[PDB]
């Protein structure tokens, strides 16, 4: 009954040798991938062992579901101290089970591009565009559950483009934002006024 | 981790501009030079462990990577932050560290690469550069910048860098390299005189790493468009496309390169030790690798750039080497780079490096006049140089072990590289010679270009005072063993060397201005023909190829001789040749195994009838044409479990190329390229599995192609022996007087040639591109 | 070497000439400069652009006149001039005013971007006094004037930061950043001093002068890469090298100019030339590059002569990197000096150097350009 963090680690840990590792490293790693249970290796001649590394990963997080994010959580920050760029099924994943904590991840590491796309899309989410990709049951509407927006992490974000006064880009992008953000608070108003009225009409019934 | 978080809380928040605060309690000696040894220790494990630094960066709790990232922004001494960027550098040697520390590096703006409009005051390397390590005379902190530079562009080079908060690419890396470090290395102030070369070597290795790598692409000649905060921003091209484009024009990084050229050569002139001498022979080194991938790279460059939209004109590198040296203010550059031969006994790698410099440039036709004017304006300067490339050929140790698996590897390395040097030299001879006089090899092989060339007297070296020539080493490298049974080493020894050398004596007899002289000359002084053709035909079982092309321009040579002194009436000369190829030599056997006997010089002239013992009697023109096999092993047909067999047949035929003697042959660099590429297309959690399997595979297609090449280069050399033979049997035939060979020896001879060619050509493993030539000597035979 | 300047007359007197700044990135040459006037009706700064008309002929004589791009009404006489970026130009009044111009490129004008009107002026009687030196290090401006003030401003301060008042007790004529926080100033006394910036006190840290006679001191630079090496010039047309580590007196006094030293420049990139003007109306290069011929160690040669000049210096300094300007031996500091202009100029008031190129005015009413310093 022990925690499988330290299991967790330590395969994100070879993942990542394995990708910055050469051809050596490769040639290694099938000894230690065969030695694990992947249910289904066929070996066709076009996989590297760095992606049947990644799909033993993807199986052990399918069988092996903990009731808290930690598992994903604790992948993402070992990838994120090693400066590895974040696969995309990982965040697909990620965004589904609590964006919120993953854009404390992002802030955490300094990826303020990555975290004003995640906030965006978020936002566009929250509007109705895309909000199954964030596991968000109902997009804003007057009747919809209040869906917690994190909105100390986006101010820090915020707060972090903004210390840059230099980088064009950074601006390019507070400005987006902004303006995202206004669209959201415009909705938000709107869909309150809207609960407002619906609470408003009398009971003749 | 505990210095990182007292340093960082003693960092002052901005606006308290008045109350004198106590001085820092700063790290103590004892603990800065315990800090030092502790990242020293680690970085020395690192280096030589991957598994150790995998386990050190992955570690949770410690958290290397921020740790010392964190304290490169506190105020700590520059010895302890040179320690820390080379801890960094050793982590960066692992591809997944290097990937998560460019990402760092851009986070921690320890290089500012994000300029926002208001700061006046960089905080970052390029101020302690200027402000400390100026104020110090010491450089170690940069050195340390480069070195983690070097290591991380080696390991993994990120092509978003940077993206979102600036345009994509590695552009301040290299401007701060290029502009604050290189440009400016030369104006500081250095208390050990070493460290400036130091300095010069360290940032030279980046710019060889960035260039060696880059492949100019179409892409890199269109302006891409990326989005920044709302406004369309120029992507930054790849930092070799700007490495070309300041290699390419009269910039201040190729002024400063050439310079640096200028300097170490002056410095090697005085033949003294002096401080730092390695790392400039090194810097030096690099700046030779720069401008010959530069010239290797140019044509390709220069194509895609015309191909273009961009308003952008780029100058041929070798017309800036013709540019006036600002410091001499002559067009002396070529000059100086041809110095560095001079020292090719001192110093090998310089000498190579300046022989494939000049071999690249004297490809180029409009180039060469200009060169032999520069090269014979000074006549000490021009004596100089002529023994420069005469000690380089002349260099003994460069035969002599090629075959000792058991010596130690720099030995090797440098009997190696002074080997290359003979042949970039005689490559630079013979593709000199196929251009239109007067030509650089004219000038180093000894011919007098102040009269027409057709005038000089060619002398053996100390002879009235003449000079010792590259064309004197050429005839030295061939009489090597004449004298011995078994015929010149360097047949044996160096049997490509051997080649190239009987091609250049071929292309001096073959030339009309060089004819007269060269003939007059290796007849009455040297005997040369006659010496050499004793020794046909020449059998080597690993080299073929290259013994068979040594006595084709052999034969081609006898074939020339043979016609003018025919045509001269030169009838003794002509009767002692025919009498070498057309006499009944008795065979000596070729066994080297065969312990037996001396006993039989005593018996006896008689006994003209019994013909029950074939005493091997064959004249040598048949014992040329038996060395000559008219079959060959055609390499087996490709089995291939993942790759089709029909596109790699068109993937071979997309990478054949003429090569520089007009053979069609498959890069095999450009082969394994493209199967690379296609394999790192690939996008699957199966293709990740199988690399291994297709990598094995891509090594069996580039050794069928490599044994495919052999088999198109044997044929070649055996119709340029077949042909050469032809020649040589007509031109007997043909030319020389009808009373040298009796009528009846005359037609014995004809019906032995005839009886032979055809045995060998109706074989039924008989190479059919062979049939023209022995048809052709079939028709003038009969 | 008369050939190598192009003159332009502008029927005004010109008191102050400065390069535009180029960039550290850019293999550009400067082409642009400006230049301040004195003693006219109405007095002025102007913007300039040398030609590039691309003579791709290496045998035609350089007659590229310069072109006035644009100028401005000044206030009183342009006394002291800087850039303190590519687009802004600082400048010192003998109405005591300190004037910030922005040069708009887009359409070739000046405009005032901040002004601070009493700069200068004289304690009890608030009667403006000249602001006779000013220096730039973006965004700080110092000021210095004959009511004997330190004024201290940052180019986007409408306030002066502060005031050193009652520094002197005599007028300062030049001032120039030893260090980010501490400046130099020289005075109608003879005197270089140094200040702390960061000091709340009046007083100097240190005061430098010469043994005896004490005449005024007009100008002060410092060299780029040595803080430590000053250059002055003075009244009586001499040359001073100071130390401002070792001791209070010159390290070096030679004779440079027949009358009044106006200013004196370190060339910013290759610090082993130097360059004065006077109102002797001559204008001299210093070269102390022929020491840099690195010692080869090789061999042997006797010869006397004996000529007699008093120093006492203790044997003991470690062979770091001499200065070439700081230099004592007879036997290897031969200064070549150079008169870079012809003879017969009136007073040449400014000087400025930037990579191959030297910009001077004069009170000839003529501008004198070359871009080929050292051909």
């Amino acid at each position: 009954k022990l925690a499988l963090t330290s299991v967790f680690e330590g395969l994100a840990c070879k993942c990542i040798r394995l990708q910055q590792g050469g051809e050596a490293a490769q040639a290694e790693a099938w000894e230690w991938l065969a030695a694990n249970q992947l249910a289904t290796v066929i070996t066709t001649k076009e996989s590297s062992a760095t992606d049947e590394a990644w799909r033993l990963m993807i199986s052990y997080l399918d069988k092996y579901e903990a009731k808290n994010t930690l598992y994903h959580h604790c992948i993402i920050n070992k990838l994120l101290s090693h400066g590895v760029p974040l696969p995309n099924w990982l965040i697909n994943r990620y965004k589904a089970m609590d964006a919120a904590e993953l854009l404390r991840l992002y802030l955490k590491y300094d990826l303020l591009e990555e975290a004003a796309e995640l906030v965006l899309e978020y936002v566009d989410a929250l509007l109705g565009k895309g909000h199954q990709y964030f596991g968000i049951q109902a997009p804003l509407s007057a009747t919809s559950q209040l869906v917690w927006f994190p909105y100390s992490a986006i101010d820090h974000l915020r707060q972090a483009l903004g210390e840059n006064e230099s980088n064009q880009h950074n601006q390019a992008i507070l400005s987006k934002l902004q303006r995202k953000m206004d669209e959201y608070f415009q909705k938000l108003k709107k869909a309150t006024d809207d609960y407002k009225k619906l609470v408003q009409k009398p009971l003749r019934a | 981790m505990l210095y990182h978080e007292h340093l960082r809380r003693d960092l002052p928040n901005t606006d308290n501009i008045h109350q004198r605060h106590p001085p820092l309690r700063g790290i103590t000696q004892r603990e800065l030079d315990g800090l030092i040894a502790c990242l020293q220790l680690t970085c020395t494990i690192i280096d030589w462990s991957e598994s150790a630094r995998l386990a050190l960066c992955e570690h949770a709790q410690w958290m290397p990577v921020v740790v010392i990232l964190g304290l490169l922004q506190c105020s700590i001494p520059p010895l302890l932050k040179a320690e820390l960027l080379k801890t960094l550098a050793a982590f960066g040697k692992s591809p997944e560290i290097a990937a998560s520390l460019w990402q760092s590096l851009e986070y921690t703006q320890i290089l500012q690469t994000v300029r926002a409009t208001g700061l006046r005051q960089g905080v970052g390397i390029e101020v302690e550069l200027n402000e400390i390590e100026s104020r110090c005379e010491e450089y170690p902190l940069t050195r340390a910048f480069c070195q983690l530079i070097s290591t991380l562009v080696e390991s993994s080079f990120p092509t978003n860098l940077g993206a979102g908060l600036r345009a994509p690419g590695f552009e301040p890396y290299l401007q701060f390299l290029r502009d604050t470090v290189f440009l400016r290395y030369r104006t500081r102030a250095y208390r050990r005189a070493a460290e400036k070369w130091e300095v010069a070597e360290a940032v030279l290795d980046v710019f060889y790493k960035l260039l060696k790598d880059y492949e100019p692409q179409p892409e890199d000649f269109v302006d891409q468009y990326v989005e920044l905060q709302g406004e369309e921003r120029v992507a930054f091209k790849p930092p070799g496309f700007s490495l070309m484009h300041h290699l390419l024009n009269e910039s201040p990084m190729l002024e400063l390169c050439l310079s640096l050229m200028e300097e170490g050569v002056t410095q090697l002139d005085t033949y003294a030790p002096f401080p730092g001498k390695k790392h400039l022979e090194k810097a030096v080194a690099y700046c030779f690798m720069l401008l010959n991938l530069t010239l290797q790279k140019e044509n390709r460059f220069m194509d895609l750039l015309r191909e273009s939209h961009l308003s952008m004109i780029v100058t041929p590198l070798e017309q800036l080497l013709q540019g006036i040296n600002p410091r001499s203010k002559k067009a002396d550059n070529v000059v100086n780079i041809a110095r560095y031969l001079c020292h090719g006994n001192s110093n090998a790698e310089l000498a190579f490096e300046s022989a494939k410099i000049l071999c690249s440039i004297s490809c180029n036709s409009k180039i060469q006049e200009k060169i032999v004017g520069d090269f014979t304006q000074d006549q000490n300067v021009s004596q100089k140089l002529m023994v420069g490339f005469v000690s380089c050929l002349d260099s003994e140790e460069a035969e002599e072990l090629l075959d000792s698996e058991k010596e130690a590897e720099d030995q090797v390395k440098q009997t190696n590289i002074r080997y290359m040097t003979k042949i970039h030299i005689l490559n630079l001879l013979i593709t000199s010679l196929e251009m239109k006089a007067p030509n650089l090899a004219m000038f180093l092989l000894g011919y007098e270009l102040k009269k027409p060339v057709s005038t000089t007297n060619l002398q053996d070296s100390g002879v009235l005072g003449c000079p010792r020539t590259c064309l004197h080493s050429i005839l030295d490298i061939l009489r090597k063993g004449t004298d011995v049974r078994a015929g010149p080493v360097a047949v044996w020894d160096t049997p490509h060397l051997a080649e190239l050398c009987y091609q250049v004596i071929y292309q001096l007899c073959a030339c009309a201005d060089t004819s007269g002289p060269t003939m007059r000359y290796l007849r009455t002084s040297q005997d040369f023909l006659f010496s050499q053709l004793q020794h046909l035909p020449f059998s080597v079982e690993e080299s073929e190829i290259s013994a068979m092309n040594q006595m084709s321009w052999l034969m081609k040579t006898a074939t020339i001789e043979l016609r003018i002194t025919s045509l001269n009436r030169q009838r003794s000369h002509t009767q002692r040749l025919l009498h070498l190829l057309l006499d009944d030599m008795p065979t000596r056997p070729y066994s080297a195994d065969g312990e037996g006997g001396m006993e039989d010089e005593s018996r006896s002239l008689s006994g003209f009838l019994h013909f029950d013992t074939t005493s091997k009697v064959r004249r040598k023109i048949l014992r040329i044409l038996d060395s000559i096999q008219f079959s060959n092993e055609i390499p087996e047909p490709l089995q291939l479990d993942f790759f089709d067999r029909s596109q790699i047949e068109q993937v071979i035929a997309n990478c054949e190329h003429k090569n520089r003697r007009g053979q069609t042959v498959c890069n095999v660099k450009l082969l394994h390229r493209v199967l690379v590429a296609e394999v790192n297309a690939l996008q699957g959690m199966a293709a990740i599995g199988q690399r291994p399997l297709l990598m094995e595979e891509i090594n069996t297609i580039l050794q069928y192609v490599v044994e495919r090449n052999k088999l198109l280069q044997c044929l070649h050399a055996k119709r340029h022996a077949l042909e050469s033979w032809r020649q040589l049997v007509e031109i007997i035939l043909t030319a020389c007087p009808q009373d040298l060979i009796p009528t009846e020896h005359r037609q014995l001879i004809i019906r032995d040639l005839l009886q032979d060619l055809h045995v060998k050509i109706l074989d039924d493993d008989a190479a059919q591109e062979l049939m023209p030539i022995v048809a052709g000597a079939v028709f003038t035979l009969t | 070497m008369a050939d190598k300047f192009a003159a332009k007359f502008v029927s005004h007197k010109i008191s102050r000439t400065r390069w535009r700044p180029v960039s550290a990135s850019s293999l550009q040459q400067p082409d642009v400069f400006a230049t301040g006037s004195w003693d006219n009706e109405e007095n002025k700064v102007c913007v300039w652009a040398t030609s590039d008309f691309g003579a791709t002929s290496l045998d035609e004589e350089y007659q590229g006149d310069p072109k006035q791009l644009c100028d401005i009404k000044h206030p009183g006489d342009v006394m002291d001039m800087q850039f303190l970026d590519k687009e802004r130009i600082v400048t010192g009044s003998s109405t005591g005013t300190v004037t910030i111009f922005r040069h708009h490129e887009n359409n070739q004008t000046l405009s005032v971007n901040q002004r601070w009107e009493q700069a200068h002026y004289h304690v009890g009687s608030n009667m403006r006094a000249p602001c006779t030196a000013i220096v730039c290090s973006s965004p700080e401006i110092v000021s210095v004037g004959e009511d004997g003030r330190i004024n201290c401003f940052r180019a986007e301060s409408r306030d002066v930061l502060r005031t050193i008042d009652d520094a002197d007790s005599s007028t300062m004529h030049g001032v120039t950043f030893l260090r980010t926080t501490e400046i130099l100033t020289v005075n109608s006394v003879g005197q270089l001093k140094l200040w702390d910036l960061r000091k709340q006190g009046n007083d100097p840290t240190q005061i430098f002068s010469v043994t005896g006679e004490r005449v005024p001191l007009h100008c002060v630079d410092r060299h780029p890469n040595q803080q430590h090496v000053v250059a002055t010039g003075g009244q009586d047309g001499m040359l001073c090298i100071w130390d401002v580590r070792h001791g209070k007196m010159p390290m070096s006094l030679l004779n440079a100019h027949e009358a009044e030293m106006w200013e004196v420049h370190f060339h910013p990139s290759n610090p082993d030339h130097l360059f004065t003007c006077s109102e002797d109306g001559s204008l001299w290069h210093w070269d102390a590059s022929a020491d840099s011929e690195k010692p080869t160690f090789l061999l042997g040669g006797r010869s006397t002569f004996n000529i007699s000049r008093s120093s006492i210096a203790p044997p003991n300094a470690n062979q770091s990197l001499a200065c070439a300007w700081l230099s004592t031996d007879p036997t290897k500091g031969q200064l070549e000096i150079t008169n870079l202009l012809p003879s017969s100029t009136l007073s040449v008031n400014s000087l400025d150097v930037l990579g191959q190129n030297l910009v001077c005015g004069t009170d000839a009413e003529a501008i004198y350009v070359t871009r080929r310093l050292f051909s």
